[PDB]
């Protein structure tokens, strides 16, 4: 009866569905290899979908996937074993050579832009209009690092235009040089910023930016990259 | 303490965003509201503007005259007390015309037309309000899966109070507006057809909505725990892939042998959600139309 | 085996337990100390389960059901046929998903990422525990359990439901269902506004965030934005879970009447409980 054929061609449906859902996941990353970067023998049931071409916004061209993968940077990372499956170990300071939860994609040097054209992100400083509204203030604060020394001050906020939210504090080194620090790895605090991924001696090697008013999505990659990985890396120095 | 960002803790703000302007009738918009920063803890404390027009407009009123036509009734139950109107507020009832009426017009205004004139405006509130979920799609260029994803809702409520009520032969058979009532019906509806728990796509339905709040868990945890990278930024994740759309695609690798893109995750999210309306307004059709019991059905399944 | 740009992400370290004996890889999946711990709870278990089935003489799998000790068992073993194997492969599942959540934590750790998976992880595991656990004990029987059948799940479902009335009236019930359903029109809406963003018009340029925010205020005159529905998603689920929780541990512990008659608390307020008319009087 009409139920029985209802639900075993929902069962069908369904099946192509998942399947449809399953090639359309495979745009990126795809197809596997070997931890040498042969392509690897066996992908699954699954092919590489048709490809589709992104117009994106600005003139800024054009995004086709699924297409050619390479990590457009060293990776330094030596093997630990003779078979597949295991950690490679680092052959630097994965710190300054962005392995592991240090990893950054060399993603384009633009900026990404609001709607209209402009730079989704500003120091805010040159942010016309815009104001710190609710909770405190970090613009003026010391920052403290994870072995409870101080490491800079925040000079300003870098903020997000059209969503109106906090992405970056800038700090002001010893040195007197600045750095970006995530909004996302910072507690704002009452009389101080204390960041706990960094301990106070890692703050220089967070990478610069090119212009200061200004990130790229690479910049904004090996800064977010550099400071997660402290979290592993710098946890020596980070005091309890 | 790590910091967590599920609340922001440095709010900021600027000159209200009045928005793009791709074809929107800019006349149809409203002003800005105020902001918020009890919701600016959130998310966007940008309160409006909204872009009303005829069909926002007509909706809107009609969306009143339903809510309205049911208020009333229930305060004319009440013996106008308010008292009373509070007392039992869930407890009062708007049912359908008598089976007696079946699909009839002519019910009685107090024996089942004041229903009717209740759904009527019910009917024109939600479905001009979809063709402007659609409209305002066009308007900026936009992909119309909003407008489907939509349908996939309006199916159920359409197959509840209309389309089976129509295929059985009568309105007695439709939901009754009501806080406690609707809930009985529902009860009820299921004691009649012989537990909906045999209904293989109430079963699946609920598949879908236990899934919908494991996924949303999933999708969601994720971005917050990647948005140190950014992660929330997705269309730009999408148009050129960052460390977060490759953290959070690992980790899921990681854990259970395959994961989703940043445009891929959300395909996963549309469908698995719409599911739940799209397989549950079929499990109602089905019953009582051609299935009057569904442990029967599930003897023989035929 | 790898994809395209997993490698840099492989690197040592992250084991909460074991240093690095179990920091390695099996195709895609991570083995923690905790992808063994989690391997032979489910070996463990899943055999229990066979071994069930056979004590219990189908291998049909609508037909397999492991029930609980019953309510004269209290809160002591079983014999394995009489409910003993039930209870330790309650002991096995738990043993798998505090596993499988400790394993999550130590991907994250490699990663570099946030705890919120695990984290949000935790309390599915915990809804487990309250049917499974905390129920049971606070009622006085491994009795008052959920058994481990595809249909007589369902059937403890129902008739516990059914033991109270219309489980409808179980006000909690209600608060996890409205975000059942919140949640589900959010996860509705989110996917669909990226999805029209990313995959516009035609030939069309992809959208932006903005025209996302954009489309709402007109639509519906506020946006929640991008950081914001993945924190409203996050929350809506855990919510709906966790108030789930709780209308059960309050049922059969400190309310075991029919749940419609708690509402006469409402209707009998002295202000008005007297009066005379609507549906009350
Ligand atoms: C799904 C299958 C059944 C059914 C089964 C159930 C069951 C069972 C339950 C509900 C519940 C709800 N149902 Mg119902 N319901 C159905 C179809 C509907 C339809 C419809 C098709 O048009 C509507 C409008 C509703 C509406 C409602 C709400 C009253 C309530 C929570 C809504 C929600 O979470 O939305 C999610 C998101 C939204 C943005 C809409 C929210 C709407 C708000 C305003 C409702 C809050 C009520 C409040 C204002 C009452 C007064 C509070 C003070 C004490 C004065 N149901 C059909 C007939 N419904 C739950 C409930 O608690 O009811 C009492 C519940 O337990
Ligand atoms: C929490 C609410 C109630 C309850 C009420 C209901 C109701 C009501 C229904 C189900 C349904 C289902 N329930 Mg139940 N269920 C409960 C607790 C459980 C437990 C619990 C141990 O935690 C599990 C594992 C299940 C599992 C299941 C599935 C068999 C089925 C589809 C669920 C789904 O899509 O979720 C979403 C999750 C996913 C999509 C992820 C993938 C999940 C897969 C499908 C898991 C299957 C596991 C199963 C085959 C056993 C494997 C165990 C051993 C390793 C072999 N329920 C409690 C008692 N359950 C529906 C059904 O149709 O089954 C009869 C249904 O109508
Ligand atoms: C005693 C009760 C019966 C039973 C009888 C029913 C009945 C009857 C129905 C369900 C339905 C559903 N049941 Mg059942 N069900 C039972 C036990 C369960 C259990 C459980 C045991 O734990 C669970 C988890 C469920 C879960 C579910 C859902 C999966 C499903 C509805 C999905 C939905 O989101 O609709 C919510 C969404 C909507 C109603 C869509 C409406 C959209 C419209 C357009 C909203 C417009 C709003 C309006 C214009 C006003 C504006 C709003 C205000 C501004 C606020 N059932 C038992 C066996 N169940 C439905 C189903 O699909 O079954 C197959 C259904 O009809
Ligand atoms: C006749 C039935 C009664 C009734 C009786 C009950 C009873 C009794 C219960 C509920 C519960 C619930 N009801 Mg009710 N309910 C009714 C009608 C409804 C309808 C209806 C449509 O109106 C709705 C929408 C609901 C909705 C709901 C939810 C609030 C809740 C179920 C989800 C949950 O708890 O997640 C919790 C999630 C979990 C337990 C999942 C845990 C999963 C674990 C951690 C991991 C799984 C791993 C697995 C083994 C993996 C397999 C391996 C493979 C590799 C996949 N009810 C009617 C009135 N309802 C249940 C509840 O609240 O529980 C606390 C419950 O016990
Ligand atoms: C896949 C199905 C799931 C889902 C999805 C879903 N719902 C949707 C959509 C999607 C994808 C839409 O895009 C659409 C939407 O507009 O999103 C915001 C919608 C929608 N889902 C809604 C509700 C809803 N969806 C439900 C369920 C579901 N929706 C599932 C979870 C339910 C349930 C759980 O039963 C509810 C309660 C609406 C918010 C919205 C459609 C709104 C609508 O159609 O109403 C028309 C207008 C009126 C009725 C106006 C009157 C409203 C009040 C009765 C009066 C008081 C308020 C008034 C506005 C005050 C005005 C004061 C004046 C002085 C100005
Ligand atoms: C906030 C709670 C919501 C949610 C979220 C959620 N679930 C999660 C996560 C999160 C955050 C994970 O990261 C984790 C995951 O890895 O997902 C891919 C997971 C997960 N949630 C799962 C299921 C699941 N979650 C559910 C619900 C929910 N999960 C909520 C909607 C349900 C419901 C709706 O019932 C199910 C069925 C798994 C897919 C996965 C966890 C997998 C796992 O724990 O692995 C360890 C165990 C095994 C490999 C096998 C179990 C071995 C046992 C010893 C045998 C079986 C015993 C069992 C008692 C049988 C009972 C069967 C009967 C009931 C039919
Ligand atoms: C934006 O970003 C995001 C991603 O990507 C960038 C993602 O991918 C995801 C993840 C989501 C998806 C890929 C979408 C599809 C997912 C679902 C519908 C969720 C339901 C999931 C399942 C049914 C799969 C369940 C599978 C499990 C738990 C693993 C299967 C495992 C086995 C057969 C073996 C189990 C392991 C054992 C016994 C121990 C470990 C192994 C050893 C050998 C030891 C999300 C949420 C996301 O937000
Ligand atoms: C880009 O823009 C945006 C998005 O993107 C596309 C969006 O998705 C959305 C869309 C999102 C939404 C509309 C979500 C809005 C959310 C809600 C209205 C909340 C949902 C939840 C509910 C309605 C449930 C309310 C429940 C409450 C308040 C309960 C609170 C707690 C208690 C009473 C205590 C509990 C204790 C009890 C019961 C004790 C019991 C005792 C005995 C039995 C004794 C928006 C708006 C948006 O802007
Ligand atoms: C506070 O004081 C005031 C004045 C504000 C009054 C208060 C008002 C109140 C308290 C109102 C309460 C309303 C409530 C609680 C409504 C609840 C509804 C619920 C619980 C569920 C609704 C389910 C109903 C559905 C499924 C109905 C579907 C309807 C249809 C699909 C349309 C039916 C079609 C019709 C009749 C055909 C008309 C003609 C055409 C165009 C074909
Ligand atoms: C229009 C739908 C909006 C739903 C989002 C509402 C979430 C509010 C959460 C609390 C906000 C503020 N805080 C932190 C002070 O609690
Ligand atoms: C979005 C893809 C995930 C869909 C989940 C499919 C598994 C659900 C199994 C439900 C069991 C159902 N049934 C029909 C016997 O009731
Ligand atoms: C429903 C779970 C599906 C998980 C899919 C996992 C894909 C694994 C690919 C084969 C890898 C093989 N192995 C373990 C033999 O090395
Ligand atoms: C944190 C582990 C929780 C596992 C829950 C297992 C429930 C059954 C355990 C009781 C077994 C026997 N008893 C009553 C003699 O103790
Ligand atoms: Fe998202």
């Amino acid at each position: 009866d009409l139920a029985s054929l209802a639900i075993y061609s929902f069962w069908i449906f369904l099946a192509g569905l998942i399947y449809y859902l399953q090639t359309e996941n495979m745009r990126e990353g795809y197809p596997l290899e070997n931890e040498d970067g042969t392509p690897a023998a066996n992908q699954g049931p699954f092919p590489l979908p048709k490809p589709k071409t992104f117009i994106l916004p600005h003139g800024r061209g054009t995004l086709t996937v699924p297409g050619p993968e390479s990590e457009d940077r060293p990776i330094a990372l030596a093997r630990t074993a003779v078979s597949e499956g295991f950690p490679h170990a680092p052959t630097g300071d994965p710190m300054k050579d962005g392995v592991g939860p240090a990893s950054w994609v060399a993603r384009r040097d633009l900026p990404e832009l609001d709607g209209h054209g402009h730079n989704k992100i500003k120091p805010m400083k040159a942010a016309a209009g815009f104001h710190v509204s609710a909770g405190k203030n970090p613009i003026g604060l010391p920052v403290r690092g994870c072995d409870l020394e101080i490491a800079g001050k925040v000079v300003d906020i870098w903020v997000d235009i059209p969503e109106q939210m906090a992405r970056f504090l800038e700090v002001e080194l010893k040195d007197g040089s600045t750095r970006l620090l995530p909004m996302q790895m910072v507690k704002v605090q009452s009389n101080r910023v204390h960041v706990n991924a960094l301990s106070s001696d890692l703050f220089a090697g967070i990478p610069t930016i090119k212009s200061p008013t200004e990130v790229t999505l690479l910049e904004e990659d090996k800064i977010c990259g550099y400071v997660a990985g402290g979290l592993m890396y710098a946890a020596p120095k980070r005091k309890s | 303490a790590e910091y967590q960002n599920i609340f922001s803790q440095v709010q900021v703000r600027g000159p209200a965003d009045l928005g793009m302007t791709e074809d929107v009738n800019l006349a149809n918009r409203s002003g800005v509201g105020p902001f918020s920063t009890l919701l600016g803890w959130f998310g966007n404390a940008q309160l409006g503007p909204i872009y009303l027009g005829s069909l926002g407009v007509l909706s809107l009123f009609s969306g009143l005259m339903w809510f309205f036509t049911i208020g009333i009734w229930f305060w004319y139950q009440a013996g106008w007390n308010p008292a009373v109107f509070l007392r039992d507020l869930f407890f009062f009832s708007l049912e359908p015309p008598a089976p007696e009426y079946g699909l009839s017009f002519a019910a009685p205004l107090k024996e089942g037309g004041l229903w009717l004139i209740a759904s009527f405006f019910m009917f024109v509130a939600v479905w001009s309000w979809w063709g402007r979920t659609y409209l305002r799609a066009q308007a900026l260029g936009m992909g119309k899966h909003t407008a489907w994803a939509f349908l996939s809702a309006i199916w159920l409520w359409m197959v509840l109070g209309f389309i089976r009520p129509i295929l059985m032969g009568s309105w007695s058979e439709a939901v009754p507006y009501g806080i406690f009532s609707h809930l009985d019906w529902t009860n009820n509806f299921s004691l009649v057809h012989g537990n909906l728990f045999y209904n293989p796509f109430h079963g699946l339905s609920i598949a879908f909505l236990y899934g919908s709040a494991l996924l949303f868990a999933m999708h969601g945890a994720t971005i917050l725990a990647v948005s140190r990278f950014g992660g929330e930024r997705e269309l730009e994740q999408i148009a050129d892939r960052g460390t977060a759309a490759e953290r959070a695609a690992l980790f899921w690798r990681w854990t259970m042998g395959f994961n989703a893109t940043m445009e891929g995750i959300h395909r996963w999210a549309i469908w698995m959600a719409v599911l739940v309306t799209l397989t549950g307004g079929i499990g109602i059709l089905l019953s009582g139309t051609v299935v009057d019991n569904w442990y029967v059905w599930g003897q023989n399944h035929g | 085996a790898l994809l395209s740009f997993e490698r840099k992400y492989r690197v040592p370290g992250g084991t909460l337990v074991g240093g690095n004996l179990f920091d390695f890889w099996v195709g895609p999946f991570y083995v923690g100390f905790f992808g063994v711990a989690t391997f032979f709870f489910a070996a463990l278990g899943i055999i229990l389960i066979a071994w069930s089935a056979v004590l219990q003489g189908t291998w049909n799998p609508q037909l397999i059901s492991v029930y609980p000790p019953a309510l004269e068992y209290g809160l002591g073993g079983a014999p394995l046929a009489k409910g003993g194997l039930w209870q330790i492969i309650t002991i096995c599942a738990t043993g798998a998903f505090v596993s499988w959540a400790l394993r999550e934590v130590e991907i994250c750790r490699k990663l570099g990422i946030g705890y919120h998976i695990p984290f949000a992880f935790a309390f599915a595991i915990l809804a487990y525990l309250t049917l499974v656990l905390f129920r049971p004990v606070m009622m006085g029987a491994w009795g008052y359990a959920f058994p481990y059948g595809i249909w007589t799940h369902l059937d403890w479902v129902s008739n516990t439901g059914y033991t109270y009335g219309n489980f409808h009236y179980n006000p909690a019930h209600m608060i996890a269902i409205s975000f059942f359903f919140t949640n589900a029109l959010a996860l509705a809406l989110h996917g669909a506004l990226v999805l029209s963003a990313a995959n516009p018009e035609k030939g069309k340029e992809m959208r932006t965030p903005d025209h996302e925010d954009t489309f709402f205020r007109d639509l519906v005159g506020y946006s929640i934005g991008t950081l914001g529905i993945h924190r409203l998603g996050l929350l809506l689920s855990l919510s709906a879970v966790f108030f789930s929780a709780l209308c059960m541990i309050i049922t059969g512990t400190i309310w075991f009447d029919q749940w419609v008659d708690w509402w006469q608390w409402w209707v009998k307020l002295p202000w008005w409980a007297n009066i005379p008319g609507g549906i009350n009087g």
